[PDB]
């Protein structure tokens, strides 16, 4: 009974420190730019100060 | 004052008077002190590292010197 | 709902007569409680950092900000709560601690001020913030003006405010001067790789640091704080570190930073050395204010340190915050008050506060193992997980300074207790007068979640998963 | 009651699960004392020849006796960390 | 003008309870000899006694023992020996 | 059901505002004042106090009785500081006794026998 | 369990009016009304906060 | 719902023993004592064949903050015991009122405060034992520290300002780097836990700086050579209880956690580290105990004393071997018990008779106080470890296995046998002989609660004594359990 309980304790430690270093993975991996900056207005892509635009500045 | 250590207590103090240590056994018994027990009139300025020179500090035998004691003792 | 109370009350008190500024205050305490209160769901408003940016690239709303947005107008509550409830009903506590007639209006212009960099995206937003926030202490110091001590402290606090000003617009222009932009996406760890922009960067984080206490400059600030009357300096010694340092940890614009791992060594080492040998209780308060901004510095060296920073922030702020007002409590019982701005200096003067009472005692003292991180406080946890934050990227001699910093700031912070329970000689036995009900509850409530704060680690650690992340 | 649970090695037990690694503990550790056991009972023996003997016990059980000052070094308590925190043949 | 308030009413503090007959007649210079030991640091000094005595129990004393425990370190294995073998493992 | 009197302990502060100070009552090194003061003693000692009886009531009656079980401590051990009094007999126990020999010790003796029996 | 999350936060509360009496130099029990409006205002705070707690954890639960 | 009620209906008889006793001073004692009936019983339910750890809950979890939880995830403190872990808890709890006796008829002012505080600590240092990761050893192992700084404060003899600082200052330095080795390893594991951790190992070069910052914690904790500075200058302004309770129960909650801490993951470091451990234990041994005879004051003797012993404790702790495990568990309770009742003979009976403990005021104690002259002298026969007192018992298991680890450094820790005993005699034979001294009216002799407590503490050193093995069916794992000789 006794070694049944600690199962379930061991158990419940190992799914916490798994638990964690996951996280830890979640904190360091490359965000996308929908969460980092603005949901929408997807592209970075600044296109600003339109009124003397010239054809031809995108590339 | 007496001994080595005596004079290498001495700066220590700041405020304590320094005055001369003495066996309280080496006093002789028949003069009348405060304490029969260990020789001592009550308000005596005692000494520094007065254990050393208490009752209850060891017997220091004093017919040889320890120093020329020691000679017959290694001599034997 | 800043501008939509200020636009309303700057009226409301143009309005008024001079007997009322309890009563606005009063009204503007049970304002902020109800917009914490009604509006409180907008964390709802991310679930994987997800991140606004508001007003056009200018703005940024966040995880992680929205914090310090709820954190500000939370011991904005208590500044308040202050003013507007008397602590006794006596003739001393109405000459003392009466509020002018412009007061209430310039927290909330510094609380926009203050608000308005932690949101803050671009450099000019940034800019506009910190000339506002600086603008609001050079009057929140010079309003109390008939004290001598206080209109020199601000004429102090301006000049040291104006070269921070410029240096921070000569960084903002030098960086232009290299770069066509203002905001912060054109770092991206690829800038940095192939262009020096470390100097431009430590210069724009050096201008921004050194209106909080950073041991350069060192000695003007606790001038100031103790030359301020004991109650604006409860304010203006929390407002300009809390605002800023959450600017500088959002983004982590020096990392691996020489210059400032030298600053936060020499900071921690000189605020905890010159806690020492004083008896001005505003002196000792301030270093306790300037070590506390140590541990800050460290936390500005690190990657992804969302964690350390806000548990310190939310100890902090209580912390430091309820120390002032036990010893505001503490001015009853002491025998000796001069300077009607500024009732007790000396440390000496609160020598027999345990015959007074046990509990004010008690709360004093708890607090002050609050700073010294004594284990089951609210305030142990916060060193805690610095360390879990410093040793996770190998700062280790800052860790052994740290240690270093902490014995040697435990030292002075028992000082008060060496003071505060001793012997008195002519001890109370009646008080006609009660403290005010609902203003000293406010004190039991903070002193409770220093005490009991370990109770929702878990909790926070979890929403700190969610949330943040 | 006697009770005799199993033993169980510390080889291909999949140290994540806490029931097999602390049985193996166990097990190892019981008997440990098994192993302890024929120590005492050959001293309790040889005490005996001892008795018996007079002047012959050198004689008589030298075998008994370089029995038990050959089972000393190996027959005590050793703990189950050096078997278990490392591995022979590697 | 500032002075705190009139409705205080402070009283004289009392140790609380009963004055014990004083049990012992001190004496001054017994007193002075030991409020002159316990704050022995407060008047200490270096000389060249005090550099003989931390010559010898900070740095030579655990250099000897340092040059005692490292050198003979698992040397002897007095287990169980015999007439003829080695002490020693080296 | 121990419930305690309530009139006679009102009385009781009555006797209580005319008594004079235990740093005086015995400071006279006879019976005209110790023969009623050693018998007020007795009151320390005359156990009304309610088991169940202290749950059920207020905190006036409770801090009457506090004053007057400090104000019955006093001079019952002031007086046998000086000489009931004037008794010499060994049979007052003592107050921790209750709760050490009956708990304490027995507790003790019980932890001493299962550690025993279960090795 | 939510109820005995509750009677902590209440405890708390307890705990609030009990140590503002005492900076009051009040009694413990002084005004005892007091005691029901912390008993509920920081039960209160872990009715919400609780309530924060469970929607976290559907969270995690829908990203698997 | 009814383990809820119970609370609420203590805490309300509290108030009315509160209201109608003025001193709770009876119920202290009355809450202290049947916690003894409660760790009894948990005792005769103890399961003696698991290594398996028996009595676990959770505090503190997400799932359940005021409370227990059942959960399959679990951030919280952990609580759990065996044996090593019991028996200092039957160290704590068969002293924690003795103490709490220890200053009835004493204190005269601020009584709720003095005997709540002096429970509090105990009932921390409870649950210091029962805690099992490192977050919740740690966080109870320093909260004595606010408790014990203000009980130093108030109530000390004089000078008492210095004492409470040097008692928060050094244990503090102690204390953080014990936190930096803790926080070390729950970053590298992720997991503190007492636990798990034997089926994890770490590189040699990083086991040999976690256990630099753990070592040197408890190189303070138990007093060491760098420290003792503190411990002379702590006992000797404590109140009765306090100074009790640090020499009974601090010294060996360290000594528990250089057990439980350090050795069953520093297995491969302290192989290289024991020479480096035995240097420093020897020589605190020796330098302390030829310390102690010229020492003026008198409870500052017993205080080195609670030093010499300890020094003696832990090399039979980092022996490696089986009978320096079980002889530092002995020497463990066993000067848990001899030592704070040496603290009720300077601190507890004379201090309140003489409020002076100055050795040589103190002479012909015998003539008028023969029974308090037995208690003081076989009491000290205790102190010097004859057989028949555990104490022997103790040193003799503890100075073998120390002699295994390495012999030359056991051969001269044997000498300590001498050491302890000249200052003990040199202090026993100048309080028992000579003529009452001309300074001391004749008092109270012992009482009949000072005769008990030590009534209690003597009998509880001679049945260990008689029989060391009447504790001997608990530690019986924990004596394989530390082991790392492969």
């Amino acid at each position: 009974d006794i070694l049944n309980e600690e199962a379930k304790i061991v158990q419940a430690l190992n799914n916490q420190r798994e638990l964690t270093i996951k996280m830890h993975e979640l904190k360091r991996e490359e965000k996308d730019y929908a969460h980092s900056y603005s949901p929408l207005f997807s592209d970075p892509v600044p296109q600003g100060g339109s009124i003397g635009k010239a054809p031809g500045s995108s590339r | 004052i007496r001994a080595s250590f005596d004079k290498a207590e001495e700066p220590m103090l700041g405020d304590y008077p320094d005055i001369d240590p003495f066996p309280a056994q080496l006093k002789n018994p028949y003069k009348k002190y405060d304490d029969q027990q260990d020789r001592r009139n009550l308000e005596e300025p005692l000494s520094v590292n007065d254990d050393l020179y208490d009752m209850w500090s060891p017997d220091r035998f004093t017919h040889f010197k320890n120093q020329d004691a020691l000679k017959y003792f290694i001599g034997f | 709902m800043l501008i939509l109370a200020i636009i309303s009350l700057i009226t409301f008190v143009s309005m008024s007569k001079l007997s009322d500024n309890r009563a606005i205050i009063r009204l503007i305490n049970i304002y902020l409680i109800l917009v914490l209160v009604l509006d409180s769901f907008l964390y709802l408003l991310f679930l994987n950092n997800q991140t606004y940016t508001v007003m056009g690239e200018l703005l940024i709303f966040n995880s992680f900000t929205f914090y310090i947005d709820m954190l500000i107008y939370f011991i904005m509550i208590v500044i308040s709560s202050l003013y507007g409830y008397n602590l006794y009903n006596n003739n001393l506590y109405k000459t003392l601690f009466e509020p002018k007639k412009e007061l209430i209006i310039l927290f909330l212009i510094n609380i926009l001020g203050a608000l308005l960099i932690v949101h803050s995206n671009d450099f000019i937003t940034l800019f506009v913030a910190i000339e506002l926030q600086s603008y609001s202490i050079y009057l929140i110091t010079a309003i109390y003006n008939s004290s001598y001590k206080a209109s020199k402290a601000s004429m102090l606090y301006f000049f040291m405010g104006g070269i921070l000003s410029i240096l921070i617009a000569y960084s903002i222009n030098t960086y232009y001067s290299v770069l066509n932009s203002y905001t912060l996406h054109s770092l991206d760890s690829l800038i940095i790789n192939t262009l020096d922009l470390n100097l431009i960067l430590i210069a724009l984080s050096l201008g921004l640091l050194f209106k909080i206490g950073i041991a350069p400059l060192h000695k003007w600030l606790i001038s100031i704080y103790e030359n301020t009357p004991i109650l604006i300096t409860i304010y203006i010694s929390l407002i300009p570190k809390i605002s800023i340092l959450s600017y500088l940890v959002l983004s982590n614009i020096s990392i691996n930073s020489l210059v400032i791992s030298i600053l936060a060594i020499l900071t921690l080492l000189v605020g905890s050395v010159g806690g020492l040998l004083q008896i001005k209780i505003k002196r000792l308060l301030a270093f306790s204010g300037l070590t506390n901004a140590g541990y800050m510095m460290l936390l500005l060296l690190l990657n992804n340190n969302e964690f350390s920073y806000l548990y310190y922030i939310t100890q902090y702020s209580i912390s430091h915050l309820a120390i002032f007002m036990i010893i505001i409590f503490s001015i009853y019982y002491i025998n000796y008050i001069n300077n009607q701005y500024n009732p007790i200096i000396y440390v000496n003067q609160l020598k027999g506060l345990i015959h007074d009472n046990a509990y004010l005692v008690l709360s004093m003292a708890i607090v002050v193992f609050s700073f010294i991180g004594i284990p089951p406080l609210l305030g142990f946890f916060g060193k805690l997980n610095i360390l879990m934050s410093i040793l996770n990227n190998g700062y280790y001699f800052i860790s052994i300074v740290l240690i270093v910093a902490s014995l040697i700031s435990a030292l002075y912070y028992l000082y008060l207790l060496n003071v505060s329970i001793q012997d008195k000689n002519n001890i109370l036995i009646n008080s006609n007068e009660t403290v005010s009900s609902v203003l000293s509850y406010i004190l039991s409530s903070l002193i409770i979640l220093i005490t009991f704060g370990f109770i929702y680690n878990s909790l926070i650690i979890d929403i700190f998963n969610v949330y943040f992340n | 009651e006697h009770q005799r649970p199993e033993l169980v090695s510390f080889d291909d037990i999949n140290y994540n699960d806490h029931k097999k690694v602390r049985e193996a503990q166990e097990s190892y550790t019981r008997e440990q004392f098994i192993r302890l056991e024929a120590l005492k009972t050959v001293r309790k023996a040889l005490e005996k020849c001892y008795e018996e003997s007079g002047p012959n016990h050198f004689e008589d059980c030298k075998n008994l006796a370089e029995q038990y000052l050959d089972m000393l070094p190996t027959h005590r308590l050793q703990g189950y960390l050096g078997y278990q925190r490392n591995d022979p043949s590697k | 003008e500032l002075k705190p308030s009139s409705a205080i009413q402070r009283g004289p503090l009392n140790k609380g309870g009963w004055d014990a007959p004083h049990a012992l007649h001190n004496d001054g210079a017994i007193d002075r000899y030991a409020h002159w030991r316990t704050f022995y640091q407060e008047r200490f000094k270096y000389t060249r006694a005090t550099g003989k005595s931390t010559l010898i129990f900070l740095v030579a004393f655990p250099a000897l023992i340092g040059y005692v425990a490292y050198q003979s370190e698992g040397l002897f294995e007095f287990a169980g020996k015999r007439r003829g073998e080695s002490v020693t493992t080296r | 059901l121990r419930a305690y009197n309530e009139e006679k302990e009102l009385a009781l502060k009555q006797r209580l505002s005319q008594l004079p100070p235990p740093g005086k009552a015995f400071v006279t090194a006879k019976e005209a004042e110790l023969a009623e003061l050693a018998e007020i003693a007795a009151l320390y000692k005359t156990d009304r106090v309610g088991i169940l009886d202290i749950l059920l009531l207020g905190n006036k009656h409770a801090r009457l009785y506090r004053d007057n079980t400090a104000l019955l401590k006093d001079y019952y051990y002031n007086g046998r500081r000086i000489l009931w009094e004037i008794k010499r007999e060994g049979a007052e126990k003592e107050d921790w006794v209750n709760q050490m020999y009956f708990l304490y010790a027995p507790s003790l003796i019980l932890l001493l026998i299962v550690m025993v029996y279960k090795s | 369990a939510l109820f005995t999350s509750l009677v902590g936060a209440s405890g708390l509360g307890f705990a609030t009016k009990f140590l503002s009496n005492k900076i009051r130099l009040k009694p413990a029990g002084y005004y005892p009304l007091g005691y029901v409006f912390s008993g509920v205002a920081w039960a209160g705070l872990g009715l919400v906060l609780h309530n924060v707690h469970q929607h976290s954890l559907e969270v995690l639960e829908k990203k698997k | 719902m009814f383990l809820t009620s119970i609370l609420l209906s203590s805490l309300y008889l509290f108030n009315r023993i509160l209201a109608w006793q003025g001193n709770v001073k009876h119920f202290y004692l009355f809450a202290s004592n049947l916690l003894l009936l409660f760790i009894v019983v948990l005792y005769i339910n103890f399961n003696t064949f698991s290594n398996s750890f028996q009595f676990n809950f959770e505090l503190f979890n997400s799932l359940n903050p005021f409370g227990l939880s059942n959960s399959d995830i679990s951030n919280g403190l952990l609580f759990g015991i065996d044996g090593l872990s019991l028996t200092f808890i039957l160290l704590t709890v068969l002293l924690i009122p003795l103490t709490l006796l220890g200053n009835w008829y004493n204190i005269n002012f601020n009584s709720n405060l003095y005997y709540t505080l002096v429970l509090a600590i105990g009932l921390v240092i409870l649950l210091n034992f029962w805690a099992l990761d490192y977050i919740s050893f740690y966080i109870l192992f320093e909260a004595t520290l606010p408790l014990l700084f203000i009980l130093i404060h108030i109530y000390g003899s004089s000078d008492s300002e210095r004492a409470s600082f040097y008692v928060l200052m050094f244990t503090l330095s102690g204390s953080l780097f014990m936190l930096l080795s803790i926080v070390v390893i729950s970053i590298v594991l992720n997991t503190t836990n007492f636990i798990n951790h034997n089926l994890f190992v770490l590189s040699l070069d990083l086991q040999t700086i976690i256990w630099l910052g753990l070592f040197i914690a408890i190189m303070v904790k138990t007093p060491l050579f760098p420290i003792h500075v503190w411990l002379p200058v702590v006992h000797s302004e404590s109140p009765l209880a306090g100074s009790m309770i640090l020499a009974g129960l601090i010294l060996k909650l360290a000594l528990y956690a250089i057990l439980r801490l350090l050795l069953p993951l520093l297995c491969e470091a302290q192989i290289l580290y024991t020479p480096m451990i035995y240097i420093i234990s020897l020589l605190t041994i020796i330098l302390t105990s030829l310390a102690t005879l010229r020492q003026i004051d008198l409870k500052v003797i017993i205080a080195y004393s609670s030093i010499s012993h300890m020094g003696i404790a832990i090399l039979g702790v980092c022996s490696n071997t089986s009978l320096g495990i079980y002889g530092s568990i002995v020497l463990g309770v066993a000067h848990g018990f001899v030592s704070p009742a040496l603290f009720l003979i300077v601190g507890g009976i004379l201090y309140d008779r003489y409020h002076i403990r100055i050795v040589n005021y103190y002479k012909g104690l015998t003539t008028y106080m023969p029974q308090l002259a037995t208690y003081i002298i076989i009491l000290s026969f205790a102190n010097i470890g004859t057989p028949l007192t555990g104490n022997f018992t103790g040193e003799f298991l503890s100075l073998q296995g120390g002699f295994i680890r390495n012999p030359i450094i056991g051969g001269i820790s044997c000498i300590s046998v001498l050491l302890a005993a000249i200052y003990q005699l040199k202090l026993t034979n100048k309080l028992t002989g000579g003529i009452s001294s001309i300074y001391m009216h004749r008092t109270n002799d012992v009482t009949i609660r000072e005769k008990f407590i030590m009534n209690i503490l003597i009998i509880s050193t001679l049945i260990i004594g008689i029989c060391p093995q009447i504790m001997y069916n608990l530690l019986y794992w924990t004596v394989n359990n530390y082991i790392y000789i492969i």
